[PDB]
């Protein structure tokens, strides 16, 4: 009672992963992302795969 | 001598596959192999120019989070597949437009894209979509832009009609870089080294051109080191 | 009075109405950011006893006050997305808008 019209809007947001987001495995090893490192700065193997 | 070094030169470009290659630099002093290898690996993996899909327009589609009749994959999946499209744009052009009009049943691949001759598709077998009905038709207009680095849709500066779907662009064509320093069989000297750089790319950027561009960038910054004056 | 959903929002220009339709509801597929109007709604308001300097401003610059205030649905701050669906629910006996 008392309402004449209702308008409902659905908004879709694509949320990317950023520092501060909480990431975890399946063994209780939770964590918070501290840095999004550049590719060239991360450890890599002999074949070159970082 | 102990003052004049040996200038490295390009030796052999081995092209194992369309997306994989090896570049040999020889000769190199003791310790210069790793220095140049790490500098070139860091430059190649960071700032190589390349062409990527930026915006798409599909008929009958208003937003990414929607479907289309006769199309097995959602529009978001089609955009994610378009991100993995390798295209080479002829020099002098920054923005180009290509068209994908296909009707029938089967896999819509990158070989059905019509181009004006200034754009060459590297992977014609890339599966873009699947059409599951005989009456299904797809009509897309794709914008390809030249850039450097990674520019997401949000970072783009802001009229835009409803229907223009912005796509995150990874302009860098280099995927994996490895390098090894081995012994070099020189005529007289035996303390010389050879640098082998293995480059896995999308096929857009040639190995020799990539090496010269990385060397050029390093040379430009080392020039500001060479002068070394207060500004 | 009766609160109305309409595009004739006072004190708002044209750029903010670019994404609104004739009824006053944004289209499907519109990219909106924080502060953008989604549903244009006007609310009847009572008389305001405006301060002396305010009536100076009104006398000099014109701009007579309207009978409706802007109480419109705006996108929350730091939220930017795509409108994917709009549902309109109307009470029985009320004129169903175009949308």
């Amino acid at each position: 009672p008392g309402v004449l019209k209702i308008v409902k809007v659905y908004l879709a947001v694509k949320r990317r992963i950023q520092p501060g987001d909480k990431m975890a495995g399946r063994h209780g090893n939770k964590g918070v992302i501290s840095k999004i490192n550049p590719v060239e700065d991360m450890p890599y193997d002999e074949n070159g795969q970082p | 001598s102990v003052t004049e070094f040996l200038k490295p030169r390009l030796v052999d470009i081995e092209q194992i596959s369309t997306t994989h290659a090896k570049v040999t630099l020889e000769p190199l002093e003791r310790g210069f192999g790793h220095t140049l290898g790490n500098a070139l690996r860091r430059i190649l993996l960071s700032s190589m120019p390349g062409c990527a899909v930026t915006e798409v327009e599909i008929e009958g589609v208003l937003h990414e989070y929607s479907t289309k009749e006769g199309v097995q994959e959602d529009i978001l999946e089609i955009l994610l597949n378009l991100k993995g499209l390798a295209v080479r744009v002829a020099e002098g052009k920054d923005e180009v437009f290509i068209t994908l009009n296909k009707s029938g049943s089967g896999p819509v691949v990158a070989g059905d894209i019509t181009h004006d001759g200034d754009v060459e598709i590297v992977n014609p077998e890339h599966v873009i979509c699947h059409l599951t009905s005989d009456n299904a038709a797809i009509a897309m207009r794709i914008k390809v832009e030249r850039g450097r680095g990674y520019v997401p849709a949000s970072a783009r500066i802001h009229e835009r009609p409803i229907g223009r779907l912005l796509v995150d662009a990874t302009f860098s064509p280099v995927d994996k870089i490895a390098y090894s320093v081995e012994a070099a069989r020189v005529e007289q000297r035996t303390d010389l080294d050879k640098l082998v750089i293995d480059m896995e790319t999308n096929g857009t950027l040639e190995p020799e051109e990539a090496i010269r561009r990385a060397a050029t960038i390093l040379a430009e910054q080392l020039d500001a080191f060479v002068d070394l004056r207060d500004v | 009075g009766a609160e109305e959903i309409t595009a004739d929002i006072p004190n708002v220009g044209e750029a903010a109405l670019s994404k609104l339709d004739e009824s006053g509801i944004v289209y499907i597929g519109a990219e909106v950011k924080g502060g953008d109007i989604l549903v244009g709604k006007v609310t009847p308001k009572g008389e305001t006893q405006l301060t002396p300097e305010e009536k100076l401003l009104r006398a000099i610059f014109g701009e007579k006050a309207s009978d409706v205030k802007d109480t419109s649905l705006r996108v929350p701050n730091s939220v930017a997305g795509t409108v994917i669906d709009v549902q309109v629910f109307t009470r029985d006996g009320v004129e169903k808008d175009k949308r």
